[PDB]
């Protein structure tokens, strides 16, 4: 069973910091790419960041580049996202996606349909 | 949701049952030994890549559908193209040969399953009925008989039809993601379906809902096939491993993986007795896993491109493998 | 040539000498008897007197100076410097080839033999590589596509040309590596073999250049077309490649047989029947060079844009295309010895063209490299 | 003997006529260029430019996820990829899809043409404020015109700067991992089926010529 | 096309050399 | 959601004896498989 539990999140004041943890169970975490996909209310899913197997081509979307960081621990089998300098429009629901192509750098994991390898996600909000 | 405790008890059930598995039951079983597979015939003649094939019940005529809008019916004994049906849609993903041989079904990217009548009163071939209703592409269709056909589409659905009227007699739904493979049990009353969710679902045609679910893979499932006994089935996914599930055990029984294979299985099929398990990979080969000891005992490397489909004759006297090089080979 | 003229002149002069000796009174009346050694035509002379014998002009080696008179000494009976054959042929022998022209004797033979043993071994290596190429390509799965089909059959054309050249080398040697010494004339049976070998080797040469033309035309048409070839044109190319030499080699052979019949057709005397055979080769070279410059003009465009950089690839592409199109001959036509160095270069390149094409278009490329790797992994 | 040879000869005649039909059909199958049209992430249109048949296949009746039904387009001569430069956040998704197509295991031998549609709409989108290209791509704020390439006359330097930024971003995505016969052909357009067929034909001709040159190892 | 010229020159060279052989044995005897 | 409900009540089958039965069937039908043991070319239509 490919399971991607997601923790962290919640309500954070603007300009603060937050940590998101993604625990993957049921597959060899050290063989797949990992992505974060955010969905703002009343908007479609958008890819945010992507990290390689051990981490050699780490990329972020232009909106949050330089403010969010991503890391992965294969031995602990977990994916971490550090969110810094939060902004109100950054409020969205975040999903930890494992696009399904081991040992390859190609994958299509942004679809809004019932994607099988995407976690339930967690909610992050920005107050006043 | 109240299903976390249900998953818990189902996992516990599988775990309680998971003792004294075939992996250590079959230590005493002697190995089958290396199997010499030689290309008996090469059924060249296709233009574009061969994308699907099926075997007739007579074990002589095999149908092969390619992407050039062509669906050939080769007599393998003499290597002769008995028919060459020009398809309306160039893109074709599946083809099935009816057990009686009257009809041949073709399903492509046009979201339409077309049934072709071969030996009707007129010598020329034509369409009997043109099934429609699926939204996504059709990935695999198989013939129950000359009356009803079961197909699996790319919109997470399967449809059991009646050809004479062209209506969805039953609609099996519950899968997540594209449904890729399709296999029919020997009794033609239950059928397994593999989808792009690392899950294989056993459905009953007479009921229409997910009778059973089997999950152990880690990526898209690309091929599936029942054991000849009908109490188990093998599944080949993109995880570069083959898993032999079990209907009665409700869980995984054995996995067919190797360290050096970094290629996803494209097709899988058993033998007549089920001792062998011929799986066509993406590394241009076709490996014969000993389905009782999970140790590879033969390689069929006659193709220079990826093997798309891999069929086994009903009598078990031959194995015919297609590929993306427009060349279909027969091995014995 | 020279042998036929010498033999005919010897026949036409020996009979005159015999008739002159019959006209002359007996040379046994206390006179020096004339010996019928079929060489010296000295008439009856006084016993033991050195008659002023003039060397005849029947020898072709005296075209520049056909006059040489020397005193020949004979015995009272006529026993000159003879004994068995002739110690010094009486006393007249300085009328043969002079030492001024001796530079072409026993000195150019060494360089001729060097060039021979160079180009024969080059042809042998070329044919071995081409046979290996046919073995690994013609008999394997890569046989139905037009490109490699034409490549393999052109390799066969190179094989035919090289085998014909080597075979005719052996024949020519055994026309003169058998001097019967006191020898009559050469065997008639070998003459027909020499002629058929010569015509076969000319056919091979013309076929090789014609198929270089065919390759150039096929490449140009393929690059000029906006899509894949709708029609193979393979039959047309095969016909224009095989029958076109037969449009020239057979006329050349019949003209040589009927008009300038000689001991072997390898020798050429009048350019009238040589240009009619050189013309297809020159036309093929010219058209192939035009195709080469067109393809270069196309290739520079494909590398001047849309690519990330590039002179190495352009230079490498040119060096891997000239031998296939065989357009290097035109460079020799445009071209420190004007003879020795030039010959060595041209013969070496011509001999090794087949070897280089075989090693370049059948072993180095990836479409055969991957296939060979897979076959070896299986085996 | 003959009681079987009769049907053997009948089957041989059927094989002969079917082989003749296949030979006739291959001459037009290899003479036509298959394409594929897909946007940011009718079924077939046949047209002709300079007596060359183009079968442009427009998917769109399928679902959204495309990791399974796109492999079938591996033999397509050129994949046409139309992207809307107006945007919400559509441009980043289109770029990610292009990256996935480029670095695909089976599609790495297939060339891609690009059509940056919604060209005129960007002129008003960069000022409306609903979806700011500068806001969504902060690196564009410090980015200027790459080279002295001549833009189309009668346009502001800002919009051509944005369009060239998008073009070079797509080119950077393309050229990062180049292994195969895949090539990227970028173009600027406003409306499809208007002089764009000429550009598609020229690019397809270039792709075919490059394919032949690679077959002869000349490139 | 210089190979034909080379082999014609070769043949002529062998012929003139055989002429030497002919006139040698003739003069000797 | 009903599919998960109606599959949690199916009978439980011992994996050990299920695998033993599968092995027994496989060895019983092995004589009828003309692919494990090579078949002489006399009765082999593919040659």
């Amino acid at each position: 069973q490919v399971q991607l539990q997601e923790s962290g999140g919640g309500l954070v004041q603007p300009g603060g910091s937050l940590r998101l943890s993604c625990a993957a169970s049921g597959f060899t975490f050290s063989n797949y790419k990992m992505n974060w996909v955010r969905q703002a209310p009343g908007k479609g899913l958008e890819w945010v960041s992507d990290i390689s197997q051990s981490g050699a081509s780490i990329s972020y979307t232009g909106s949050v580049k330089g403010r969010f960081t991503i890391s992965r621990d294969n031995a602990k089998n977990t994916l971490y996202l550090q969110m810094n300098s939060l902004k109100p429009e950054d409020t969205a629901v975040y999903y930890c996606a494992r696009c399904p192509a081991p040992f390859t750098r190609d994958c299509f994991d942004v679809t809004s349909t019932t994607y099988a390898y995407r976690g339930q996600g967690t909610q992050v909000t920005v107050s006043s | 949701q109240e299903a976390e405790q249900l998953k818990n008890q189902i996992r516990d059930a599988r775990k309680a049952c998971a003792d004294a598995t075939l992996s250590q039951i079959t230590n005493n079983i002697d190995p089958v030994g290396r199997i010499q597979m030689r290309t008996r015939r090469t059924l060249r003649g296709h233009l574009a890549k061969i994308y699907a094939m099926h075997w007739g019940t007579d074990s002589r005529l095999l149908v092969s559908a390619s992407q050039d809008g062509k669906l050939i019916i080769w007599d393998s004994y003499t290597t002769n193209k008995v028919h060459a049906i020009p398809l309306r849609s160039s893109w074709v993903m599946t083809c099935a040969y009816a057990p009686s041989g009257n009809y041949v079904a073709c399903g492509g990217l046009d979201n339409i399953c077309s049934i072709y009548n071969l030996k009707t009163r007129e010598g020329n071939v034509r369409v009997s009925r043109e099934l429609a209703g699926h939204t996504g592409y059709l990935s695999c269709c198989r013939f129950l008989d000359d009356n009803q056909i079961v197909t699996s589409s790319g919109d997470t659905t399967c449809a059991l039809w009646d050809i004479e009227t062209g209506q969805q007699t039953t609609t099996f739904t519950g899968h997540t993601g594209d449904v890729m493979s399709l296999s029919l049990a020997p009794d033609t009353r239950l059928f397994v379906s593999g989808a792009c969710d690392a899950s294989a679902k056993l459905w009953d045609v007479r009921e229409g809902m997910c009778r059973q679910t089997f999950t152990g893979h880690e990526s898209d499932i690309n091929a599936i096939c029942f054991f000849p006994n009908g109490n188990a089935f093998a599944t080949g996914s993109d995880d570069a491993t083959c898993r032999l599930f079990d209907l009665r055990a409700d869980q995984e029984l054995m996995t067919y993986s190797h360290d050096n294979i970094i290629c996803g299985i494209t097709s899988v099929s058993f033998s007549k007795s089920g001792r062998l398990l011929l799986a066509g990979y993406d590394d241009f080969n076709c490996n014969v896993w000993d389905a009782l000891k999970a140790d590879r005992a033969g390689v069929l490397a006659g193709h220079d491109n990826r093997v798309s489909c891999l069929g086994v004759t009903d009598d078990g006297m031959a194995v015919a493998t297609g590929s993306w090089d427009s060349f279909l080979k027969i091995w014995n | 040539q020279v042998m036929d003229f010498l033999f005919e002149k010897w026949k036409l002069y020996g009979d005159q000498c015999h008739h002159n000796l019959s006209l002359l009174p007996p040379p046994t009346e206390l006179v020096c008897n004339r010996t019928f050694d079929k060489y010296s035509c000295w008439p009856d002379t006084p016993a033991n007197t050195t008659a002023n014998i003039s060397c005849p002009w029947y020898l072709p080696w005296h075209h520049k100076v056909q006059h040489r008179f020397v005193f020949k000494r004979c015995g009272p009976d006529g026993q000159w410097v003879r004994g068995p054959r002739g110690q010094p042929w009486r006393d007249a022998s300085q009328c043969q080839m002079d030492g001024e022209e001796i530079e072409v004797q026993k000195e150019v033979a060494k360089m001729y033999s060097s060039f021979q043993v160079m180009y024969t071994v080059g042809y042998s290596l070329s044919l071995g590589a081409l046979l290996l190429a046919l073995a690994i390509l013609g008999g394997l799965s890569k046989l139905h596509c037009t490109r490699n089909a034409i490549h393999a059959n052109l390799f066969a054309s190179f094989v035919l040309k090289a085998s014909s050249v080597l075979v005719i080398d052996g024949l020519l040697r055994t026309r003169y590596s058998q001097k019967i010494g006191d020898d009559t004339w050469l065997s008639d049976g070998a003459v027909a073999g020499c002629r058929v070998a010569a015509v076969f080797m000319q056919y091979g040469i013309v076929a090789n250049y014609c198929w270089l033309l065919v390759e150039g035309l096929y490449l140009h048409n393929l690059l000029g077309l906006a899509t894949l070839p709708e029609r193979s044109f393979f039959s047309l190319y095969l016909g224009i490649g095989w029958g076109a030499p037969m449009l020239f080699v057979v006329p050349w052979a019949v003209v040589k047989c009927l008009f300038e019949n000689v001991q072997c057709w390898t020798s050429n005397d009048n350019m009238g029947f040589w240009w009619i055979l050189r013309f297809p080769v020159f036309l093929a070279i010219l058209i192939n060079f035009f195709i080469f410059v067109r393809i270069v003009q196309l290739l520079v465009a494909k590398l001047r844009a849309r690519q990330m950089h590039y002179k190495f690839r352009l230079a490498k592409s040119t060096l891997t295309l000239i031998p296939l199109l065989g357009v290097h001959e035109v460079v020799f036509a445009f071209v420190g010895t004007l003879r020795s160095a030039k010959l060595f270069f041209d013969l070496f390149l011509s001999s090794f063209q087949g070897l280089l094409v075989a090693v370049l278009y059948c072993f180095l490329n990836k479409e055969v490299q991957s296939e060979l790797r897979r076959r070896w992994h299986r085996w | 003997t003959e009681d079987q040879r009769n049907e053997e000869k009948a089957q041989r005649e059927a094989n002969k006529k079917i082989e003749k039909q296949l030979q006739k059909d291959k001459q037009v199958y290899r003479a036509t260029h298959r394409l594929l049209l897909l946007g940011a992430g009718i079924f077939e249109t046949k047209f002709q430019v300079d007596k060359v048949n183009f079968h442009m296949f427009d998917v769109g009746a399928q679902r959204d996820e495309r990791r399974k039904w796109i492999q079938c387009f591996n033999d397509v001569t050129a994949i046409i990829f139309v992207v809307a430069s107006s945007s919400t956040n559509r441009l980043q998704a289109a770029l990610k899809l292009f990256d996935s197509i480029w670095n695909n295991k089976w599609l790495r031998d297939t060339s891609v043409i690009l059509f940056l549609n919604k060209q005129d709409l960007l002129a008003e989108k960069v000022l409306a404020g609903k979806s700011k290209i500068e806001d969504y791509f902060p690196e564009f704020a410090r980015y200027t015109t790459p080279e002295d390439a001549t833009p189309e006359p009668g346009e502001d330097p800002r919009v051509t700067r944005a369009k060239y930024f998008i073009r070079d971003e797509f080119l950077r995505i393309s050229t990062a991992s180049g292994d195969g016969r895949h090539y990227c052909y970028p173009h600027f357009t406003c409306a499809v089926d208007t002089e764009n067929i000429r550009r598609v034909f020229n690019d397809c001709r270039d792709i075919i010529q490059r394919m032949h040159l690679r077959q002869y190892e000349l490139l | 096309h210089s190979q034909g010229t080379f082999t014609s020159d070769y043949s002529k060279y062998l012929d003139e050399q055989a002429a030497k052989e002919f006139i040698a044995w003739l003069m000797n005897t | 959601v009903e599919q998960l409900k109606m599959e949690a009540n199916i009978d439980r089958i011992k994996v050990s004896k299920a695998a033993a039965d599968l092995m027994a069937y496989c060895e019983a039908h092995a004589k009828e498989d003309p692919l494990l043991t090579p078949v002489p070319a006399s009765e082999n239509p593919f040659r």
